[PDB]
DNA sequence: AACCCTAACCCTAACCCTAACCCTAACCCTAACCCTAACCCTAACCCTAACCCTAACCCTAACCCTAACCCTAACCCTAACCCTAACCCTAACCCTAACCCTAACCCTAACCCTAACCCTAACCCTAACCCTAACCCTAACCCTAACCCTAACCCTAACCCTAACCCTAACCCTAACCCTAACCCTAACCCTAACCCTAACCCTAACCCTAACCCTAACCCTAACCCTAACCCTAACCCTAACCCTAACCCTAACCCTAACCCTAACCC
DNA sequence: GGGTTAGGGTTAGGGTTAGGGTTAGGGTTAGGGTTAGGGTTAGGGTTAGGGTTAGGGTTAGGGTTAGGGTTAGGGTTAGGGTTAGGGTTAGGGTTAGGGTTAGGGTTAGGGTTAGGGTTAGGGTTAGGGTTAGGGTTAGGGTTAGGGTTAGGGTTAGGGTTAGGGTTAGGGTTAGGGTTAGGGTTAGGGTTAGGGTTAGGGTTAGGGTTAGGGTTAGGGTTAGGGTTAGGGTTAGGGTTAGGGTTAGGGTTAGGGTTAGGGTTAGGGTTA
């Protein structure tokens, strides 16, 4: 009927090796242990700020489905225009 | 926190005034030691914004127009 | 089956006529508009604190059910001795 | 908010300095008008706690003690 | 304010029989108390310096009107949220059972740490100077606050290009249907990094004599600005006859997963 | 130095996948005439342009000399090489099915301003505040050194407590009743949800007269040494009277169970 784990991924998936692999893409050699929590926090607040605009855009046309067009529109409004996936 | 309040007040040793400053500054310390009174110390200038000198020419008197 | 859960429709659970009846039983004749929101917030904070205390007591007692005895113990530890329900 | 900042600075009219005071004081106004610069006005004394006289101890010792 | 039925959960016996309060016997160490004089617990006096105690002078507010204007106060039609049985179920609680993991009591026997005890430093105070708010005498300049006067946006009689609801096919995003290796966790492990103690020393840090430099008072005079007409250069909106440009569907080319083999770094004498 | 184990360039074999036509078509790109909007010059009144004349007003430059915060040479201390199963863990399909999302139509839903006459919009006015200069004074921050002094090192003798053997309950883990919280449905009616509106209910200026608010003068009364003498605090043997524990008997105590005394509604005249 319903999942017994109602945590709904409480800012999970951003594990230690995952952050130990995105920081290496930039050029970070030594990664401190107090960076994972700040990275998770900033990722969560960025996703929240993007999803707020995405929901505000999807709720205008009386639609209950979030498409990639509204997502890339909200991203371009924020100041980050993405090419390829949107179009 | 006591050293923080001490360098905020600048003195050679930790005094009960600095301890009270630190206790009232730290929200967690103020919530923990709520019914604790530190002797030989004062309070903090945490005041509102009404009782202020501010007549603004007081008015009400003669017409100064 | 039961494929739903609880939502935001909880702060509004304490209906406005209920808060008005509580204020009348207390000694208030005329209740303002923003009184209901503040009362709901204060009640939510108090319930959060009491439920956290009860959860801590249940986890210390190695159980998974909050009992009236634990609720009374938490209320007495906070500073509100309640009689009747328990002993 | 401009009247609030004006009575905080006390003047007979609303000035761009009071407008900047109100904009920087209101968090919502600062978040809305982020890239807006008010001409004929100054900034607010919002500073940290390092560049302070004493504090960091210019003497630290009296040459020996 | 009693009835008045109406009638449900409180209502006097009563009755095992479970199990805790108890009725035949024993040991145990800890309530007062008498010698003892110690040092904190019994009062007596001096003094003098911050200290209270007691009038005069004065100025913003506490409170009572004054007009005034805006907010949660009580029916009205709902009708949606919400009580009331009546079953109908599927998961933590609840009973010990016997086995161990987990606890006493005790005999030393070395651990070590605050009373005492000196010694060293790091401040409680003075003494000069050095900064440091704060609203009155003037007085005074545009930058501050009050009215007279005039000239195009704000503006409503017919009208004309699209959101308002609505069926409607079909397609795309969860559903709980479904397994499986390649990624998630984990404990013991060592070798670089993080973080502080002393020690130069060179950068730097607060002045004092000095030798100009740049807005006041303005000092004169010159190059295109825009509001005057207007003027011929220019650029869509009804046309129409093509004409340029995606869509669905075969088609065949280089990037795609896989197996076997040769340059190319740190090992440490 | 050593031989040196190590990843890193080749090589079929499909397997897509970008792309090479192919009509289909139809939007959609692509062409005339016109007129009324869309540009294009020059001159007046006027904001700039530079070249000096005083007339101060800091001032930043140059020397300088202690001095401390850095920046070096170590000493302890944490997380990246490893490895390995195994229990998750995250990919891939199959249905499927069902809500949704574009696809088409039809009335509110929008332009526009004639138009003239306002009515808010905007220069131009001289009369009260302004707004901060100066000039104290009293309160608020820096430094040597000495008079105790409140702490920083010694230290050696007893109150713990860490070393070790031996039992006993007290928790540990299954194994079913069971029962008491979850899971639905009819329904209806009662609790909840919407306007008004006007009138009390706040909310803001305008006297005055009480009522606190500061400073000058004394005359204490509250801060400090010196005793000293008695009135409790405080450890130490020693009972005997107040207790604690292993065994029955057993009176008092804890789950069920009726039928009868009041306990809630609802139409009652007052």
């Amino acid at each position: 009927k319903r999942h017994r784990k109602v945590l709904r991924d409480n800012i999970q998936g951003i594990t230690k090796p995952a952050i130990r692999r995105l920081a290496r893409r930039g050029g970070v050699k030594r990664i401190s242990g107090l960076i994972y929590e700040e990275t998770r926090g900033v990722l969560k607040v960025f996703l929240e700020n993007v999803i707020r605009d995405a929901v505000t855009y999807t709720e205008h046309a009386k639609r209950k489905t979030v498409t990639a067009m509204d997502v890339v529109y909200a991203l371009k409004r924020q100041g980050r225009t993405l090419y390829g996936f949107g179009g | 926190l006591a050293g923080n309040a001490a360098r905020d007040n600048k003195k050679t040793r930790i005094i009960p005034r600095h301890l009270q400053l630190a206790i009232r500054n730290d929200e967690e310390l103020n919530k923990l030691l709520g019914r604790v009174t530190i002797a030989q110390g004062g309070v903090l200038p945490n005041i509102q914004a009404v009782l202020l000198p501010k007549k603004t020419e007081s008015h009400h008197k003669a017409k100064g127009k």
